């Protein structure tokens, strides 16, 4: 009987040597440039070390398997190439979603926690993060695909095909989808949703701790008083033996009139919650507050983070013009303000920040924005190649059979796709890969 | 066997067990269901007649004690 075959399987056929051949020599790139450029050598970059190297893993060795067997229609390499062939897939695949969670917890930490998650974010400890990503990986999937089968006593997986023996049952697969797929996408989804928040908060940490100065002990401050942190005053009283009694009481250990980088990010969310809270509580600035955007709400949190909330209600044609989308003309108001004549820059600081709607007056965010944008494009790029496979095993564990058998190859090739695609989102995205790659293909190194 | 037959039994990825076959059921069969490409659902155990074998199924039929295993 002669196998009239769909057009799909001829597609995967045909490219997936010429992927595969992108796939490798894109991630050949990443890592030899790695090796060459000195400052490509930052954290982050790190990270997309280990992607490349389990995209290099499947180009070389699961996505070429999978193509003579899917055109043959059976494993004709023997019961261990089979065992190694699954193994090296699982494993690699499971180090990206590892990987991928690691790069969106740290850009979570590092937007929530500023001065105390960066003070630890070493190359050192990012290769141990590496590590144990890849070693869980490993101590999951590989020693049961390769073992399992001596731990039951017999060798179930049909003769002349190949898969995991022990997901031979249609519920397993249905679980391992939501706990190895949907569960880690849903967490970083999370982690993405929060970051889009935070950073709002980070650049306002950044905004007052220039204007409010850091200091992890005791000081007297502008006035006299004593004072600690991002601009948290702690007492009045002339006797700094009050000052350390109160910072005992905020922080709730025997201080000495010292405290720790994570301690000091504690007070200042204490502070700028209840900064943006006097906001709420107050009928001027309620309105105002409400109608301006991200930037503009820092400059009015750190007006009011500097006086409190009556200070500033009282600029009532200000705040008037500030509702009403009138930036110039607002920012010549504050200028008579006695708060105007009595802080040298933090005034002029704050104005420029009202009318030009920029950070430019604190720092640029040219590097931040492109290092959030490589974050989206890589989780992007995995969402759009790996969830067609999981909606349909999602679907094909409820509905019977209506869920083709062309769409399967498909979904479970274009998940091979997506490591073709990171060497392609890292020269779009960073620059510096770019360029570098520019000189090493056309051998300028 | 002569009178009473006894098939491996098999539902799940677990260590397999034996089942004695009831009156009517003179086989053991050994089936490879077919439900996605890579995918096989595998049992073992006793029956009267052996299941209609769909696209992609690979069934093993005996009437021994044990030679579905
Ligand atoms: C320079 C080369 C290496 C780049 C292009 C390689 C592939 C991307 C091209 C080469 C031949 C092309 C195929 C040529 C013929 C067909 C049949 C065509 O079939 C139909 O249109 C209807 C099929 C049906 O009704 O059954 C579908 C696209 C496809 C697979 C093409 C898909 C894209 C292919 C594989
Ligand atoms: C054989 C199959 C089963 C797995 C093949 C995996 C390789 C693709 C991995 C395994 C060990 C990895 C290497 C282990 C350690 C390093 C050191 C690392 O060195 C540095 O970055 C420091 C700066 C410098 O020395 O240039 C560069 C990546 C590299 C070569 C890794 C590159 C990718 C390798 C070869
Ligand atoms: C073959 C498969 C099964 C495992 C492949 C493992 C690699 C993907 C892991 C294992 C060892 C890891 C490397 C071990 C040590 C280093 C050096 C480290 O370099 C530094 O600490 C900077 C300071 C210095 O150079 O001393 C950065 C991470 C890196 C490249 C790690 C990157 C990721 C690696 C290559
Ligand atoms: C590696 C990158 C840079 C280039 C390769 C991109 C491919 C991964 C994209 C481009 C064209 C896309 C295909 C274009 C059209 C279709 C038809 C679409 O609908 C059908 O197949 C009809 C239903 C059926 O007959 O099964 C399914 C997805 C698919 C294969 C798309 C799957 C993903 C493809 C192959
Ligand atoms: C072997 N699979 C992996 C690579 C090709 C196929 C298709 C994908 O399958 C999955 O998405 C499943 C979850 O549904 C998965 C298994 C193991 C690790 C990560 C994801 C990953």
């Amino acid at each position: 009987a002669p196998g009239k075959g769909p057009w799909q399987v001829a597609f995967i056929g045909i490219t997936t040597g010429l992927l595969s051949l992108a796939t490798v020599t894109g991630n050949l790139l990443v890592l030899i440039s790695f090796k060459v450029n000195t400052e490509l050598k930052t954290v982050n970059n790190y990270f997309l070390l280990s992607l490349a190297c389990a995209d290099l893993i499947i180009g070389t060795f699961s996505m070429n398997l999978y193509t003579t067997y899917l055109l043959m229609g059976h494993w004709a390499l023997g019961t261990l190439a089979c065992d190694l062939w699954l193994a090296l897939d699982y494993v690699a695949s499971q180090a990206r979603v590892m990987n991928l969670l690691l790069i969106s917890f740290d850009r979570y930490f590092s937007v929530t926690r500023p001065l105390s998650y960066r003070a630890k974010r070493t190359p050192r400890r990012a290769a141990l993060m590496i590590g144990l990503a890849w070693l869980v990986s490993f101590v999951l999937w590989a020693p049961a695909i390769l073992f399992w089968q001596y731990l039951v006593g017999e060798r179930t997986v049909l003769a002349g095909q190949c898969y995991i023996q022990f997901l031979s049952q249609p519920i397993i697969t249905f679980g391992t989808a939501m706990a190895a797929f949907y569960l880690p996408v849903t967490v970083m989804c999370t982690l993405y949703w929060r970051i889009y928040r935070e950073t709002e908060n980070r650049n306002i940490f950044e905004m007052l701790r220039i204007d409010e100065g850091l200091r992890l002990k005791i000081y007297k401050d502008t006035e006299g008083y004593y004072t600690i942190g991002i601009g948290h005053l702690l007492t009045k009283s002339p006797s700094l033996n009050a000052a350390k009694s109160e910072l005992d009481k905020a922080i709730g250990r025997n201080t000495n009139g010292v405290i720790t980088k994570d301690e000091a990010e504690k007070l200042f969310n204490q502070d700028v919650d209840a900064a943006v809270r006097g906001i709420l509580r107050n009928a001027k600035l309620k309105p105002v507050y409400d109608s301006l955007d991200a930037v503009r709400r820092a400059a009015l949190i750190n007006m009011v983070f500097q006086m409190g909330e009556t200070g500033v209600a009282g600029f009532t044609n200000s705040l008037r013009m500030l509702q009403q989308k009138r930036w110039d003309e607002a920012a010549v108001n504050l200028a008579k303000s006695r708060w105007y004549n009595q802080t040298p820059n933090r005034a002029k600081r704050v104005i420029t920040t009202f009318r030009t709607g920029t950070w430019d007056a604190y720092f640029s965010l040219v590097k931040e924005k492109k290092a959030a944008r490589t974050l989206s494009a890589i989780l992007l790029a995995f969402i759009l190649t790996w969830t067609p496979y999981n909606i349909m095993v999602l679907v094909s564990t409820f509905c019977k059979d209506c869920v083709p058998e062309t769409l399967w190859e498909l979904g479970y090739w274009l998940c091979y796709v997506n490591s073709t695609i990171n060497p392609m989102c890292y020269a779009l995205c960073n620059k510096a890969f770019r360029d570098t790659f520019r000189l090493l293909l056309l051998c300028r190194w | 066997g002569p009178g009473s037959l006894t098939c491996v039994k098999s539902n799940s990825i677990w260590f397999p067990t034996s089942e004695d076959c009831p009156d009517g059921q003179n086989l053991c069969f050994k089936r490879w269901q077919y439900i996605s490409p890579r995918m096989y659902d595998f049992t073992r155990g006793c029956a009267a007649t052996c299941p209609k074998a769909e696209y992609r199924d690979v069934i093993n039929c005996c009437g021994t004690d044990k030679c579905n295993k």
